[PDB]
């Protein structure tokens, strides 16, 4: 005691938000960077090679929805620790975060891996290609608890202030992996499943420096270790609380996901869902800078709500819209003064235009109701933010949409409008609601 | 990528 971190989440909460989310921006970018080369590689590699990755992509998503989701109770739930001064808490909770990382990516292997047959064949497949889904998803599914381990680890070191060290460890692995993906795919010609084999290698290596700093160096504000370790049903479902609603809210997007792209055919055709499907791609680019604004919140509003000082949980949290406020401003100007030369290098170009200038509009409110949800995490209230996040998906966004589509004249333009207007009205709800919560802080 | 569920594959 103590760490650069820890001293950063007891500080000036302005200054904390601002140098944690940057290197979250970062990491997340680069993440971003690896999922736009591996769109080309595996592009050029046939019909057979995309129809594979699709089949096993909702699976893939599932995966990450419930590491990334296991990450961020693992990180609430320490930072809460920290600001307490829980020092024998926070202890407990990495050491309970780690345990589960093993229960919940080895549960995902063997339970998919015999189920993953019967499931390509049910989604109207038969292999063929369906065979060479299942190369593809026993590689991945292979290291899913490589992925689980990865994502609690970096909910660790986010947890106790370290996003520098947690910038480098998803900088490492998708820049190692945007390196072995042109030499597995083509050098060594292993086609698509070598982007598989690319992906868990890296994912791999990144592990051996997160078990490095964690198990070897030791170097971190919570000390971890089995000695003698004791059960805490209190800290499981303090992690839970955050962590299955958080996976959840990724399931609601996805069912969304696929409502907004029925419509899109209606509207529609395989034209419709081109369009939707490059226009919604590249809005999404300008969402990766507030994600790591989110995880940034989440931590700092944490360790102030065990600080108990809402003044403090407060200001990183209006300060943390405000900046994503800016940030978005810039984003969505530049995509819509430039949006033939966007679409051209994305590429319907017509209605792509008229969908760019149009779409993008709901990021400026986005940071309203997005923040809210990441301080409801910090406060380790996970299940606001899931009813958040459903209301905000499923009922506004898949609601507008299809209002605008079936009951009036407007075509394509309505799935954008219905997008936009959706979660704006849930922007403005999620903001008051996050208003309500803390004037009930201060009285408590 | 791996930490941040909703991007999605692209
Ligand atoms: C912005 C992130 C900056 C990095 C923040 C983490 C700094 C390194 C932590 C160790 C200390 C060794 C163990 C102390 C025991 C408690
Ligand atoms: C069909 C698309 C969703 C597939 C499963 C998502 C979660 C996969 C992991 C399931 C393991 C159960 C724990
Ligand atoms: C050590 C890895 C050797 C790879 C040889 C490729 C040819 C074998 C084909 C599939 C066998 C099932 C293994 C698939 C799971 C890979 C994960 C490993 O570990
Ligand atoms: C520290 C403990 C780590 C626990 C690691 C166990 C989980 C990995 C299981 C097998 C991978 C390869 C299985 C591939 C077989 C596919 C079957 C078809
Ligand atoms: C301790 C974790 C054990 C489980 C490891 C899961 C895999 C192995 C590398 C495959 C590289 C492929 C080239
Ligand atoms: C020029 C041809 C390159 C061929 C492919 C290169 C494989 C990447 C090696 C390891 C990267 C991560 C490990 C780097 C850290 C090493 C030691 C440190 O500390
Ligand atoms: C060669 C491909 C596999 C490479 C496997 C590498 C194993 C870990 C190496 C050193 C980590 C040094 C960490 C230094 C970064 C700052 C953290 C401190 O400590
Ligand atoms: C590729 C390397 C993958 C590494 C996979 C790590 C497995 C994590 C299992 C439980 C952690 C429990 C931590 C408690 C042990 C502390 C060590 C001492 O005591
Ligand atoms: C078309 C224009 C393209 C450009 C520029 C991007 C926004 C940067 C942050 C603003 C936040 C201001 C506050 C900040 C940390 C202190």
């Amino acid at each position: 005691k103590t760490t650069k971190g820890v001293q950063l989440l007891r500080g000036d909460p302005k200054k904390a938000i601002v140098r944690l989310s940057i290197p979250m921006m970062i990491g997340m970018s680069v993440q971003t960077l690896y999922n736009l080369a591996d769109g080309i590689w595996v592009s050029g590699l046939g019909p057979e090679s995309l129809a594979a990755v699709g089949l096993f992509f909702p699976v893939f998503m599932g995966i990450i929805a419930l590491a990334a989701g296991l990450g961020v109770g693992t990180s609430s739930a320490i930072a809460r620790r920290i600001g307490a001064r829980d020092k024998e808490g926070a202890d407990n909770v990495a050491v309970h975060s780690l345990i589960l990382s093993l229960i919940l990516g080895v549960t995902i292997t063997i339970t998919m891996l015999p189920a993953i047959d019967s499931l390509f064949r049910s989604m109207g497949a038969k292999g063929e290609a369906v065979e060479l889904a299942i190369e593809y998803a026993r590689v991945l599914l292979a290291g899913a608890f490589i992925i689980v381990f990865n994502n609690v680890g970096n909910g660790i070191l986010r947890g106790e202030g370290d996003a520098n060290r947690a910038m480098l460890a998803m900088v490492l692995g998708s820049g190692l992996n945007i390196v072995l993906d042109p030499i597995f795919i083509y050098t060594l010609g292993f086609g698509v499943v070598g982007a598989a084999y690319a992906t868990l290698l890296s994912m791999v290596v990144t592990s051996l420096f997160i078990a490095y700093w964690l198990f070897v160096k030791r170097d971190t504000y919570v000390d971890i270790t089995l000695r003698d370790f004791s059960p805490s049903r209190e800290i499981l479902k303090d992690i839970l609380r955050v962590g299955l609603p958080s996976s959840l809210s990724q399931l609601s997007m996805s069912i969304a996901m696929f409502f907004l792209n029925s419509v899109a055919i209606t509207a529609g055709g395989e034209n419709g869902v081109a369009v939707f499907t490059s226009a919604w791609r590249i809005t999404m680019l300008g969402i990766v800078p507030i994600l790591g604004m989110a995880a940034a919140t989440t931590s700092v509003t944490g360790a102030a709500y065990g600080e108990r000082n809402v003044e403090k949980l407060e200001t990183a949290y209006l300060y943390a819209i405000k900046i994503a406020f800016m940030i978005e401003l810039a984003v969505v100007a530049f995509i819509m003064l430039f949006a033939p030369q966007v679409a051209y290098l994305f590429t319907i170009k017509g209605d792509l235009i008229s969908a760019l200038r149009t779409l993008p509009v709901f990021l400026v409110l986005t940071p309203f109701g997005m923040m809210t949800s990441a301080m409801f995490q910090g406060i380790g209230e996970g299940e606001k933010s899931l009813i958040l996040t459903i209301f905000r998906t499923l009922v506004m966004q898949v609601g507008f949409a299809y209002i605008f589509v079936h009951y009036t004249t407007l075509g394509l333009r309505g799935v954008w409008i219905g997008i936009v207007i959706g979660n704006m009205v849930a922007a403005i709800v999620g903001f008051l609601w996050g208003r309500m919560r803390i004037s009930a802080l201060k009285k408590t | 990528x791996v930490y941040s569920a909703v991007c999605l594959y692209v």
